[PDB]
RNA sequence: CAGAAGAAGCACCGGCUAACUCCGUGCCAGCAGCCGCGGUAAUACGGAGGGUGCAAGCGUUAAUCGGAAUUACUGGGCGUAA
């Protein structure tokens, strides 16, 4: 069967392929190139774990210094097939997850987006919140809504660890009888889809959730 | 070391009034005595022999407000004491100062009596005693403190005691607010509802 | 443009009180907010410490919004405030005078008071850099990292190539490629990844503040 | 000896110092001991609200 | 003298065994003294509501005797169960 890889893994594969290729573009020493070729080849193999003939063919094209961006795209498209898409919950199930928010509305998510979505997040302007649904290490769907800043600033996003247009996201603790509550949050990309594509490690997102 | 939760729930579990309220109003008006506490209280499950023995022991504890450890020690004393263990056990609980104050009518409830005893409002033989577990011997005189006589609660409690049946073994005087433990209560004097044998059996288990 | 951020070096408890007449209506908002340093990467943390009757419940969210906006604005060079915990330990109000805006202004005033006593410091982004080059040019690479104020954590040899791992400020990192090509004679490659935000050198920080001032 | 790690998830690695207690695990042959959660290197189960003392979880 | 003020938790709820539902998960994750439970309507897993038992403790582990008339003196057996 075709290898199954997580979306964050595919993003890493894309990044390493671009990194691997950029070496061919810049590095003039074959020796240095070779060292990186092996490193990247191993990394791609490691993610797949087992490499089929189709992966091997792609790897062969990747190893060649005459690799082209058009060829890279084709290789990525093949690798995209190996990726497994994020499972959308049933609309009923979603409402069960967001019990507090009655009649929660979900926008249509692109299948490709789902395929590359480590987590799914959607922003409602009326809410002024970002609704994030994701499967944890336990693989239970976890849904959380927190206030998203209307102001957008350029800074490193906590989730993806990449510099992008970020808006502060705050998650409120359950209100006590006194009415006291604690909000903990960090700057994150306003666009979840962009952040998903940027994210190469599932753990980084998990860490952000831990901070909340 | 005391139960500070809802009183009527305990009565509802037993399905009988445990005299955990003054009795100014009917228990039925206050709560649904018939129905057991909680969501599944309305349904009545079949009770095992162990369950029946347990519930009897729990009833008595809830009436006298004694925790299990102290109740176990009473049982052991009752077993050590000569005669009927079950009757001895009931006599020991009756012997408690807490019960005596309530029975004399100084306290509306045994919990109220406990606060009176605890707060040094009770004197036994002219000496202040603040132990609820204190055992009142025959011929002992339990008198409220002179300072405590002025308290409104004591007066109201005595009126409620008039409505209740007067214990034969206790002689009390209103106004004077003193009482004498003439004799240790006989089993006949105590309510027949309590089944002492079940408690004795449970501890033999 | 390096995306510098600000944080409070020292924890401080401050009271922000606003009292003024606007449009023929008196406006009075008082908030006593404690600002403390937060763990790196923790982000902004707000705690409501109002039991009640000291701040109107409606104005509390507005107070939080004011603080959030003020953090975005920045207190020093205008860089977004990060790694700060805000706690509304005390407050005072007048029913008629108190308004959402007034309390929001008061929160801003409190944060200004905090900024005075919190010893805020600018934070520069630090990028972890892995450089692969021949051992011959390794000494030159070491020098370049030192010049850029970067510190080399460790050095790892892979075959003929030598791998250097160092943390360099992003500002210093710009133009590393051209230098690397010159140092290695185009025989070396590098990869940089953001790690954390670290305090700017005081001398540099002062200059940055002056630059943003004018 | 072999010791079962109770609860959902663990942080145990090789060279981790743990405290073991008596308790066989039927269905796992040769496992006669349980590792005490919340003792030494072993950590309590995250997001556990019932039987916390058994899984070394402090009061939420 | 002042003021309810300053003072409640832990385990358990399939049967044995006192105490039940909902939701999630779907032979997974897990539970488990024993018998067992979990493959899409789980009182057995995890959470919640309700309940039960104890209470400044409550559970767990280890350890001894008991139940064990299962070394039988009290007080067992031996055709076919040893
Ligand atoms: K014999
Ligand atoms: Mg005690
Ligand atoms: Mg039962
Ligand atoms: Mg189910
Ligand atoms: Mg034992
Ligand atoms: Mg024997
Ligand atoms: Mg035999
Ligand atoms: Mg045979
Ligand atoms: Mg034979």
């Amino acid at each position: 069967m075709k290898t199954m890889i997580y979306p964050h893994q595919y993003n890493y594969i894309r990044s390493v392929i671009l990194r691997l290729k950029n070496v061919y573009k810049t590095v003039n020493d074959k020796e240095t190139v070779k060292v990186i070729q092996s490193e990247t080849y191993n990394d791609i193999n490691e993610i797949f774990g087992h490499i089929d003939d189709d992966i091997e063919e792609s790897l062969k094209v990747l190893m060649n210094i005459r690799l082209s961006n058009k060829e890279i795209e084709a290789i990525l498209n093949k690798f995209l097939e190996y990726v497994v898409p994020f499972e959308l919950p049933s609309p009923q199930k979603l409402q069960k997850v967001f019990k507090k928010v009655k009649k929660i509305k979900i926008p249509q998510f692109e299948e490709y987006d789902l395929k590359v979505s480590s987590f799914v997040g959607w922003n409602e302007l009326a809410s002024n919140r970002k609704y994030i649904i994701y499967y944890d290490e336990k693989k239970q769907l976890k849904g959380l809504y927190g206030e998203i800043s209307n102001q957008v600033v350029k800074g490193f996003c906590t989730i993806c660890n990449k510099e992008s247009n970020v808006s502060l996201f705050m998650k409120k603790s359950k209100t006590n009888s006194d009415g006291q509550y604690v909000k903990k949050g960090d700057y994150i990309c306003r666009d979840s889809i962009h952040c998903n594509k940027q994210l190469t490690d599932i753990n980084q997102f998990y860490n952000f959730i831990d901070k909340l | 070391a005391r139960y500070l939760g809802p009183k009527l729930k305990l009565s509802r579990r037993e399905g009988t009034d445990l005299f955990l309220k003054s009795g100014v109003r009917a228990i039925d008006t206050k709560c649904k005595i018939e129905q057991a506490p909680g969501q599944h209280g309305a349904r009545k499950p079949r009770l095992s022999d162990y369950g029946v023995q347990l519930r009897e022991k729990q009833k008595v504890r809830r009436i006298y407000g004694v925790l299990e450890r102290q109740f176990r020690n009473y049982y052991k004393e009752a077993a050590r004491l000569k005669g009927n263990t079950g009757e001895n056990l009931l006599a020991l609980l009756e012997g408690r100062l807490d019960n005596v104050v309530y029975r004399m009518g100084f306290g509306a409830t045994r919990a109220e009596a406990r606060q009176l005893v605890s707060h040094k409002a009770i004197m036994v033989n002219g000496r202040v005693v603040n132990i609820a577990s204190y055992q009142v011997s025959p011929n002992d005189v339990v008198s409220i403190r002179e300072k405590a006589k002025k308290q409104s609660r004591v007066k109201a409690a005595l009126e409620l005691a008039e409505q209740r049946e007067k214990p034969t073994w206790l002689e009390v005087d209103a106004g004077k607010m003193e009482g004498t433990f003439k004799r240790k209560p006989e089993r006949s004097d105590l309510s027949a509802d309590i089944n002492e044998h079940l408690i004795v059996e449970l501890y033999s288990k | 443009m390096v995306s510098y951020r600000e944080t409070f070096k020292s924890s401080a408890q401050v009271q922000g009180k606003f009292s003024r007449q606007s449009g023929g209506r008196g406006q009075y908002g008082d908030v006593h907010i404690e600002f403390t340093p937060n763990e790196t990467g923790a982000g902004f943390e707000f705690e409501n410490a109002i039991v009640g009757g000291v701040v109107p419940r409606e104005y509390i969210p507005s107070v939080e919004a004011g603080l959030k906006d003020a953090m975005e604005n920045g207190v020093l060079a205008g860089y977004p405030l990060i790694d700060v915990k805000a706690k509304l330990y005390d407050g005072s109000y007048h029913d008629v005078d108190s308004s959402e805006m007034a309390f929001k202004i008061a929160a801003s005033l409190a944060l200004k008071e905090a900024a005075k006593k919190c010893d805020p410091v600018i934070l520069e982004p630090m990028m972890k850099v892995t450089i692969e080059m021949p051992e011959e040019y390794m000494g030159d690479i070491m020098g370049d990292v030192t010049s850029r104020r970067g510190r080399v954590d460790g050095m790892e040899p892979r075959g003929n190539a030598q791998v250097v791992n160092a943390y360099v400020p992003l500002s210093e990192m710009f133009g590393y490629a051209t230098s690397l090509r010159s140092n290695t004679q185009g025989r070396g490659t590098y990869t940089m990844y953001f790690d954390h935000y670290a305090e700017v050198p005081k001398s540099i920080a002062e200059d940055i503040i002056k630059k943003n001032k004018g | 000896v072999t010791s079962y790690i109770g609860g959902e998830g663990h942080n145990l690695q090789e060279h981790s110092v743990i405290l073991i207690r008596g308790g066989r695990v039927k269905d796992l042959p040769g496992v006669r001991y349980h590792t005490v959660r919340g003792a030494l290197d072993c950590s309590g189960v995250k997001d556990r609200k019932q039987a916390r003392s058994k899984y070394g979880v402090k009061r939420p």
